[PDB]
């Protein structure tokens, strides 16, 4: 009301309301889906278009051989949070010759969302992001807030009508953990778990985008007719 | 962090008027009243100890200050603000002039640089006008003795006698019918202990009044001996004991 | 007088056929008279089909290369996976040497 | 009414956030109090430990900013410990650049300074706390000097500060009216310090325990605190006579 | 953060005039008038000081009237303190384009770049301009004598005759009226006077409410002169030109 | 730094300190330029609120920024005066880096793109003026015309006018001014550039400023008995 | 009034109402502990499981600085990452320079400028965390507190967060029936069972138990987290005494 | 008064979707993407007929494979241009090639957010970005101030662009001919367009892998336009 | 390649009864090659008198220099500058730049206008004053100066005695010195009158 002119008040109930209406962008931005098993981590996104003669805005971007995320929000913001994964992946493999922990990799991406909710001028990132990878550690799967929230997950969804979506997972739990050595039976799942978000449309050959990275796996994404097979 | 106050904080208002300098002028009203009058061989300076407790030294609290050898300052207003121009003042004096010329600044170009520097309070960006009024009193060789009142907005005119503050209308009045062009020093210091009793409530001795003068050269005050064109200060803080002694032939 | 520059010695052979392309390099690192080793690798596998050998001063050597294969992954995220051909990975390596005109890369360079 | 936010004048000509500054001293409810011997300088202040979870002996606001400067605080804890950092720091550079140990009064008109600033300049705000600095000067022997958020600060036979600042004023006001003279004329740091907690018992009309109080000492080159085992020895003396 | 504070000095009113300028200008309306009169053997600069005392010390005080040069000189109307500032500067001025050309600073070119300076302060940096008209009075060998005004937008113009401060409305109509081009410095002297007299608040014009100056070839033989006028010469020329 | 944005979108989408710039243009002086076909005209209004004015030294409404360019403006006078700096500027730089003179329609988008930028930097207003460039480019005989204005846009015209009462000159000019036929001479040219703006100026006595360029550097202004002639002729064919 | 809408402005009370918005969304986190023993101090934090697609302990609240102190924080997450990465630089240059770890009450002061530095200008906002923390040094065992003024203190034992008064009650009456002290395999003890019992505050939602410890004796005077059987130990301890 | 860089409650820029009403007031350019080529066209909307409507330049080369048209505030677009220009030319000289059609207009949005208290507003012009690389052949594309950018068969922005749009709806086809293209937006400019379309206060160009980019003259669209009154009278 | 010896030079300054003199030679060389014989190294800021020897660019930038900081000085104090003021002046600014030293060896003369004394200084190229009661000598045939000078002197001389003396010293140095010569210029000043003449010598 007064308190959200910029990100640097508080309001007097310990509120910061700029980050709030930053998450709102994210419940306007389409759905997309994160699961994964020992072996393989998937991301499943819903692309949107502007109209018929438009593209279906991409969701998903890679960060580096074994690790990428999706997007829903503000797509630019995205953009910028993706490329400073790149670089830290980068700086990590250059000087260390060490592939980036995917559960360091959300401590960075805390870190940077986290001066932008601090300081005067800025703004919140206006985009969540769910990061899947696979290290020393095995697969793993990370949800972000732009408030800085990073949590590590065994599946989640975010975006538009993905209180679905995540209803499903929460009941397949026990199942899609036990999905291993087998990389079309996981994206089923989450093909299977995006579509509970789903009203009126549905999941079409140029609508539809699915990632995957695994133990021998590097991260790759599926678009056009290389997803008619799960459709 | 950041000073992010690059703004002025001073402004036009619809009527002309420049909001802050007026304000600061308020408070200068409101401070204790200092005077100066110019005499035919010297110039005399004072004001009005305020002790704030009597467990306080007043001593300790210098209300008029040495600026160079010949030049002394009082003012009326915020004590904080008048303590760092002073220190300012100082400074600048060494650096933009005795660095260079090899010798002290006369009377008018100190205060125009003292000007300045109140000036600049009042445009720059993020901060507020001094809250002070200044009565710098001084002598240089081809000026003669000189005093000169200095304001918020850093606007300084030289007088022949006037006063700053509290009951600065009255004790200018009291002034006017008192100078003459033919004052001698001690003359001059008997009408500024006359013109500052009015003003005074309380207690009014050499404890509760400071007063300096601008006047001859001290060599006693100098320090040390040998070099016949140095021959000392013209400024001098007149005594506790000094003050009481021409309180008696008040 | 620190001296920056040295040299690790070795050989490097690239021929161009007419459907393949080979890059041979011995294997032997040295300074002055004595071997540091009798197996370091020379030419690199770096993406694209394209392999590399910087011969000359090792520490400028290995830097280059390194430089290069980041190139070549950076040139896949800002261009769609577009693959880099032989003649603009050329284009690119003149610029990361030439960015080092005045303290060079002490290598002699061949893809 | 953006004129009570920042430090700019208002109509009247004055500074409201400075004198909300100086209520922010009173926060605490403390009352600290300071007196000069023949060889020493004395400063004492109330010591309130509310939570039985606290660890009593990191309860104190009395620093020690240089081996001959002491200095008590009157407000809250962190712009306290911010202006002792600062105050140390100063003093040690001091030190370093002018080759002998800075004196009490020229520490307490360098923090006036920088309390003027924060009054002047509007991006900076002015630190809620009155500092009163002690020590036995090598030139003008014991010394106490005290600054305010105004950027005020002037020398003390004796001082106070707090919530009862006036009636412990008082108090030390009729004492020296009574000796016409501007210390406590005895030899011993020990009976100085007796002296101190009397005269704030009759002033507050409170009694103390040990671990009601907090007492620092200034002597010639140092300057210290008291335990509360030497505090005791304080209270004892005092109630067999 | 800071933008609550900020009140913007450097921007337009729907009207499409500058807020500050205009209410610098407002200030300046306020000020002691300034009178300019340029003649063909020289210019005259005429002054009034504001509500002065007693107790002032008139023959060393200087409010209205400033040197910039041998050749060039100003009279203020506003803040004297924003004046001193901006006359330093022109000062400064006039002595690096002696040091580059080794030829005395053209009147226009110095009027030009003080104007620019104004003119910055009304575009850019958020901080409020000078709240300063001047009034130059100078002396060049391409042009010969010169008026000029500039005031707080950075706008100046050439003038045969102009008043600044105070009453300007009143006071250009009294110049407008009796001014000719033959005129000589002597008349214009004259002219100058009458003008403060006649648009003056005080009850009569006095020697010690005045500044004056001239700026004369009247020097021996092919040179210019600048003669600042002392309180006893400004007593005698108002008795001369028969106003006291 | 002073980093504030001063010019910002509204919520209808308009840019008002680069609108209330415009008033500030509206406010200023008219100008008017109209093109013949081996020639361009500049016409410039003076009013006559100022006089005791020193003509001689009153700085001239038309400037020259190079030797075969010229630039006339209407707004304020301080903000020309920093625009007219930096196109002088770029035109001795044009000529130091490419050893050409600048064409008319580079020195104007150099210009336009000066505006522009003042519209959408920290801590600055957009300059409140619009100006009119003319000229020939090096080595050609082909008139060029073009204006500009705060917000940064620019183009070529055949005639305009801007500055007050622009919309009534305006109104004769494109009813007066034919495209198949321009003004053939020089005295063509300058009349129809002086009948547009005794439309608008009241008296044409020392009211019109005109200043004639032609091809190959040839930049003469007229004094005012030469323009008091035009204006004697005009009024002697209306009566009737 | 305005007064609340701006970081560094005082009231006429004297008060700095951002400073007070700041502690509001303390007071809204998890609960956090900390207890001091005999030779170390305990550390423990109420962990509330969202949902079962949380991987267990995998979201790791507390963290180490250095390699002898731990620190725990209760309200906005980020803003506590955000201190202790400052923590660790100031950890860093202390060691650089003079060699030894830092002190806790060293860098206790540390921390506590920072957080005070974010109370002097409108163009930071406070943060909105308390912290509790501590260690072993050449002294011995220090815990303490941070509160979003910059204000801190040395603590027996210290709670923040939502269940904060039920932990202070808890704390309280091990300081009354232990003066001669609590050892640090007791104080794991207690530790979960305070959290279990101050989970009555955030009990629509279960949550899960997270503990670390640094102890002259038993860690050598080093933080580590508890971890296999010795948590487990400690939640069957908890577990067995709310019933 | 508020932050540039603040978001309203419905999670947007205020800044950017106030920028986006300023494009709507834009004078209309159309765009058509075939296997034939692309095709760019605008309204020029002289505000005079004294303007010598030639000098209006809204659509503009970037490179010899990519065309640019533009609507709003077309002075804020030359940044853009002269960004999109040298990005261009500098990746030819680092990789000695054409650079692909995305890859510029996504050089050209990175440019958009840089706004805050850099720039110190969003730009106040949608760009339609034409051309033709060999991996994903002819392309085009709408540059938002957002920093968003959707690929396009067909697209319209502008004052006439939501009846435009809904027109090119119905009238795109995979299998359109470079001339069918060609007198498509002429017949769509035709009918959005407030005063008469005719040669000069109308603009076509287009985008060929042969000839590369190139502006269409008066004379050329004359023709074109007089055989589109034909086409339309045959029926 | 030493920069005080390229273009040649000398100043010499005498005080006498009331009055002072300084004089200078007029040649202007670039090393062997005689340039000018009309470059005169004295100017004047009021009554202030500066000679100047050594690199030609500095001695003229110096003048230039002094001559905007006199003018200033004017404006703001509403005086003249006297000689003694000067002399801290000069050495002030010589010694900022005393890591990128001007090459020159500059000369102060003139009377104070107050107390009426002579007064004459010289300084080294960075700032060094020396403040002599008799004479003052600069440049390339300094050797030969403080040769003349010394044996030549004698105190409170008259000016038209002084003149005779300066005169001879500077004419009979300059002609043992390559650099130096090709005319040769003498101020004779008093508290208010200056004569400068030009003197007669060999042209070689
Ligand atoms: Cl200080
Ligand atoms: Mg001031
Ligand atoms: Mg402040
Ligand atoms: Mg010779
Ligand atoms: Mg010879």
């Amino acid at each position: 009301n007064n308190y959200d002119g910029d990100t640097v008040t508080f309001s007097p109930t310990g509120r910061l309301f700029q980050v709030e209406y930053a998450l709102e962008a994210i419940k306007q931005g389409s759905v997309t889906v994160g699961l994964r098993s020992n072996t393989h981590a998937v991301l499943v996104a819903l692309k949107r278009n502007a109209d018929e003669l438009s593209s279906y805005q991409k969701k998903i971007i890679k960060c580096d051989e074994h690790m990428g995320l999706s997007l829903a929000g503000l797509a630019p913001d995205a953009r910028v949070l993706s490329n400073y994964l790149r670089q830290q992946c980068n700086y990590s493999s250059l000087v260390f010759n060490r592939k980036l922990a995917v559960e360091r990799a959300g401590h960075l991406l805390c870190d940077k969302a986290q001066k932008n909710t601090q300081s005067y001028g800025g703004r919140p990132y206006g985009v969540g992001l769910l990061i899947i990878g696979y290290d020393k550690s095995g697969a793993h799967l990370l949800e972000f807030q732009p408030s800085g929230n990073v949590t590590e997950l065994y599946g989640t969804a975010i975006g538009a009508r993905s209180q679905g979506a995540k209803t499903y997972l929460e009941r397949t739990l026990d199942t899609f953990i036990k999905i291993d050595g087998n990389p079309d039976e996981l994206i089923k799942a989450g093909v299977e778990a995006i579509s509970q978000s789903l009203r009126d449309e549905s999941l079409t050959v140029d609508n539809l985008s699915i990632a995957i990275v695994g133990k021998d796996t590097p991260f790759t994404i599926y678009d056009g007719e290389a997803v008619a097979k799960y459709i | 962090m950041t000073d992010r106050y690059s703004f002025s904080l001073t402004t036009f208002s619809p009527s002309g008027k420049l909001g802050q300098i007026d304000y600061a002028l308020t408070a200068v009203k409101q401070g204790v009243t200092s005077l100066g009058i110019k005499a035919t061989n010297g110039v005399v300076i004072a004001t009005e100890k305020k002790s704030s407790s009597p467990l306080a030294m007043s001593e300790t609290l210098s209300k008029v200050s040495l600026l160079t050898p010949d030049i002394g300052a009082v003012y009326s207003g915020m004590g904080p603000d008048y303590r760092v121009l002073v220190d300012k003042s100082r400074k600048v004096a060494h650096t933009s002039y005795k660095r260079i010329y090899g010798e002290y600044p006369p009377t008018k170009l100190l205060v125009s640089e003292v000007a300045k520097i109140m000036q600049e309070a009042t445009q720059s960006g993020g901060v507020r006008p001094f809250g002070v009024s200044l009565l710098i009193a001084g002598h240089d060789e081809f000026n003669g003795f000189s005093l000169y009142q200095v304001d918020p907005s850093g606007s300084y005119f030289p007088w022949k006698a006037t006063a700053i503050g509290k009951g600065s209308v009255a004790a200018k009045t009291f002034l006017e019918k008192r100078w003459n062009d033919e004052l001698e020093l001690e003359d001059a210091i008997h009408i500024a202990l006359l013109t500052l009793k009015e003003s005074v409530e309380g207690e009014f001795n050499g404890d509760t009044i400071e007063l300096a003068i601008i006047g001859d050269e001290n060599p006693d005050l100098l320090g040390y001996t040998g070099i016949p064109t140095d021959k000392g200060p013209r400024f001098r803080k007149l005594t506790s004991q000094e003050i009481n002694d021409r309180l008696e032939a008040l | 007088q620190f001296n920056p520059y040295g040299d690790n010695g070795g050989t490097i052979l690239g021929i161009a056929g007419e459907d393949f392309a080979v890059l041979a390099g011995d294997t032997r690192n040295i300074t002055d008279y004595s071997i540091n080793s009798r197996y370091e690798p020379k030419v690199f596998d770096c993406g694209d089909n394209i392999v590399m050998s910087a011969n000359g001063f090792a520490a400028d050597g290995d830097a280059l290369v390194k430089r290069f294969k980041n190139s070549v992954k950076w040139y896949h995220f800002d261009h769609n996976d577009k693959k880099l051909s032989i003649n603009s990975a050329a284009r690119n390596i003149q610029h990361l040497l030439y960015s080092r005109r005045f303290f060079p890369y002490y290598v002699y360079n061949i893809i | 009414g953006y004129d009570r936010h920042i430090t700019i004048f208002s109509p009247e000509g004055r500074l409201y956030q400075v004198e909300y500054a100086f209520k922010a001293t009173n926060q605490t409810n403390i009352n600290s109090l300071a007196v000069r011997g023949k060889d020493c300088t004395v400063v004492i202040s109330q010591k309130k430990v509310p939570d039985k979870l606290l660890d009593p002996t990191t309860v104190s606001y009395i620093f020690c900013i240089s081996r001959t400067i002491g200095m008590v605080v009157n407000g809250p804890i962190p712009d306290a410990r911010n202006a002792a950092l600062r105050a140390k720091a100063e003093a040690a550079e001091f030190r370093y650049k002018y080759g002998y140990d800075m004196p009490c009064d020229v520490l307490a008109k360098r923090m006036a300074n920088l309390s003027q600033i924060y009054t002047q300049r509007a991006y900076m705000r002015p630190l809620g706390v009155i500092l009163t600095f002690v020590s036995v000067d090598e030139e003008l022997g014991p010394s106490i000097y005290k600054t305010d958020p105004a950027g005020y600060y002037v020398g003390y036979k004796a001082t106070a500060t707090g919530p009862k600042q006036q009636e412990i004023t008082t108090n030390l006001e009729n004492h020296f009216k009574k000796s016409k003279i501007d210390h406590i004329n005895e030899e011993s740091w020990e009976k100085v310090v007796e002296f101190a907690i009397t005269h704030m018992i009759d002033a507050l009309g409170t009694e103390f325990s040990k671990n009601d109080l907090e007492v620092g000492v200034a002597t010639k080159d140092k300057f210290f605190t008291l335990s509360a085992e030497n505090i005791e020895e304080r209270l004892v003396a005092i109630a067999e006579q | 953060g800071s933008r609550r504070y900020d009140s913007r000095t450097t921007i337009f009113s729907p009207e499409g005039r500058l807020y500050q300028v205009e209410y610098a200008l407002e200030s300046i309306s306020h000020a002691g008038t300034a009178i300019g009169i340029m003649a063909s053997d020289g210019i005259v600069l005429a002054a009034e000081r504001k509500v002065t005392s007693t107790l002032l010390e008139q023959d060393t005080s200087t409010e209205k009237l400033y040197k910039l040069n041998d050749k060039i000189a100003v009279a203020v109307a506003g803040l004297t303190a924003d004046a001193e500032i901006l006359i330093n500067t022109a000062r400064i001025h006039a002595q690096n384009y002696l040091k580059t050309y080794n030829e005395d600073i053209p009147v226009e070119i110095l009027v030009r770049r003080l104007s620019d300076i104004k003119q910055g302060y009304t575009q850019h940096g958020g901080l409020r301009p000078f709240g300063v008209s001047f009034i130059y009075a100078g002396y060049d060998d391409r042009y010969g004598y010169q008026l000029y005004t500039s005031n707080p937008s950075g706008n100046y113009t050439g003038w045969k005759a102009i008043s600044v401060g105070a009453n300007t409305s009143a006071a250009q109509t009294l110049l407008q009226m009796d001014y000719k081009d033959d005129m000589k410095v002597d008349d214009a002297i004259e002219l100058a006077l009458k003008t403060l007299s006649k648009t003056t608040d005080s009850s009569a014009l006095t020697y010690d409410r005045l500044e004056f100056a001239t700026i004369r070839k009247g020097a021996n033989d092919g040179e210019v002169y600048q003669k600042i006028f002392k309180p006893q010469e400004i007593k005698d020329i108002l008795v001369k030109t028969g106003i006291t | 730094g002073y980093d504030r944005a001063l010019s910002i979108f509204s919520p209808d989408g308009h840019i008002f300190q680069v609108e209330y710039a415009l008033e500030a243009v509206k406010r200023g002086t008219c100008a008017v330029g109209v093109k013949g076909k081996n020639c361009v005209v500049l016409g410039c209004e003076r009013r006559s609120t100022l006089k005791l004015q020193d003509t001689r030294i009153t700085p001239s409404k038309v400037s020259k920024i190079d030797s075969h360019v010229v630039l006339s403006f209407s707004g304020l006078n301080a903000d020309s005066r920093i625009l007219i700096e930096k196109a002088r500027v770029e035109a001795q730089s044009h000529r130091l880096t490419l050893e050409d003179p600048v064409t008319v329609e580079y020195l104007t988008r150099y210009v336009a793109g000066v505006q522009q930028r003042y519209t959408q930097s920290g801590g600055v207003r957009p300059f409140g003026v619009s100006t009119l460039i003319a000229g020939f480019d090096p080595r050609d005989d082909e008139p060029k015309l073009y204006q500009t204005e705060p917000s940064g846009i620019y183009s070529s015209w055949s005639a305009q006018t801007i500055g007050r009462n622009s919309k009534t000159v305006r109104e004769f000019l494109e009813k007066n001014y034919d495209r198949k036929e321009p003004p053939a001479t020089v005295e063509e040219c300058v009349k129809l550039t002086v009948r547009s703006l005794l439309e608008v100026v009241q008296t044409g006595a020392k009211n019109i400023e005109i200043t004639v360029v032609k091809p190959d550097s040839d930049i003469v202004a007229l004094s005012s008995e030469e323009i008091n002639q035009y204006v004697t002729q005009i009024e002697q064919e209306k009566q009737e | 009034t305005g007064y609340d809408l701006s970081n560094s402005v005082f009231s006429p009370d004297g008060r700095n109402f951002q400073v007070e918005y700041a502690v509001k969304a303390v007071e809204n986190g998890t609960t956090s502990i900390g207890i001091k023993c005999n030779d170390g101090v305990v550390f423990a934090v109420e962990k509330l499981i969202t949902s079962k697609l949380l991987v267990p302990q995998k979201n790791v609240k507390i963290q180490v600085v250095d390699r002898h102190i731990g620190c725990v924080y209760s309200g906005l997450i980020p803003d506590g990452r955000h201190l202790v990465n400052r923590g660790r630089e100031e950890a860093a240059s202390f060691k650089k320079l003079y060699k030894t770890p830092i002190p806790i009450p060293a860098f206790a002061d540390r921390l506590g400028q920072y957080v005070q530095a974010h109370t002097l200008y409108n163009s930071v906002r406070p943060f909105g965390v308390s912290t509790i923390f501590g260690g072993v040094d050449k002294n011995g065992a220090h815990l303490y507190m941070l509160e979003p003024s910059g204000s801190y203190w040395g603590y027996k034992g210290a709670a923040t967060g939502k269940g904060r008064q039920s932990a202070k009650a808890e704390l309280e009456k091990l300081v009354d029936h232990h003066p001669e002290g609590l050892s640090a395999r007791e104080a794991v003890k207690q530790a979960a069972k305070i959290i279990y019992l101050a989970h009555e505050d955030n009990k629509e939602k279960d949550f899960e138990l997270e503990i670390s410890w640094c102890s002259l004796s038993e860690t050598n005077g080093l933080h580590k987290f508890v971890k296999g059987d010795l948590l487990q130990e400690a939640i069957d301890f908890a577990q067995k005494e709310i019933n | 008064d508020r932050g540039v860089s603040t978001f309203s409650p419905e999670g947007r820029l205020f800044q950017v979707e106030y920028s986006l009403e300023a494009i709507k007031l834009g004078s209309t350019a159309i765009g058509i993407a075939t296997k034939e080529g692309v095709v760019l066209g605008v309204e020029k909307r002289a505000t005079s007929p004294l303007l010598e409507s030639d000098s209006i330049e809204k659509i503009v080369e970037i490179d010899r494979h990519i065309g640019c048209a533009m609507s709003g505030l077309t002075a804020d677009a030359r940044s853009m241009i002269e960004h999109a220009r040298t990005a261009a030319v500098t990746h030819n000289l680092y990789y000695d090639e054409d650079i692909n059609v995305e890859s510029l207009t996504q050089s050209v949005c990175d440019l958009a957010l840089r706004f805050g208290e850099l720039m110190s507003r969003p730009f106040g012009v949608a760009l339609l970005i034409a051309g033709h690389d060999a991996d994903d052949g002819y392309q085009l594309f709408h540059a938002e101030p957002s920093g968003t950018f959707y690929r396009y068969n067909a697209k319209a922005i502008g004052s006439g662009s939501e009846g435009a749009q809904a027109e090119l709806l119905n009238e795109w086809h995979s299998s359109l001919t470079l001339k069918e293209a060609e007198l498509l937006v002429l017949k769509i400019l035709k009918q959005v367009m407030e005063e008469k379309l005719d040669e000069n206060n109308a603009q076509l160009s287009c985008i060929t892998k042969q000839d590369g980019f190139k502006i269409y003259d008066n004379e050329k669209t004359a023709e074109l336009i007089k055989e589109l009154k034909e086409k339309e009278a045959a029926e | 390649s030493d920069p005080s010896s390229i273009n040649g030079g000398i100043v010499v300054a005498m005080t006498g009864k009331d009055c002072v003199a300084i004089a200078c030679d007029l040649r202007l060389g670039s090393q062997s090659l005689g340039v000018s014989n009309k470059f005169e190294k004295i100017f004047h800021y009021g009554h202030v008198f500066l000679g100047i020897t050594g690199l030609a660019t500095d001695v003229t930038t110096l003048n230039e220099m002094f001559r905007y900081k006199t003018n200033l000085y004017k404006l703001k104090e509403e005086r003249a500058i006297e000689p003694e003021t000067f002399t801290q002046l000069v050495s002030s600014s010589l010694y900022e730049r005393r890591f990128g030293p001007y090459f020159v060896g500059p000369v102060v003369a003139g009377i104070n206008s107050k107390s009426g004394k002579p007064f004459i200084a010289g300084f080294d190229l960075i700032g060094c004053i020396d403040e002599a009661k008799d004479f003052i000598v600069s440049g390339t045939a300094s050797d030969q100066l403080f040769g003349m000078c010394e044996s030549l002197y004698e105190p409170n001389l008259e000016p038209e005695d002084l003149f005779e003396t300066i005169s001879q010293a500077l004419l009979n140095a300059a002609d043992r010195d390559a650099l130096s010569g090709w005319g040769a210029v003498v101020y004779i000043i008093k508290k208010d009158e200056v004569v400068k003449r030009y003197l007669k010598m060999r042209q070689d």
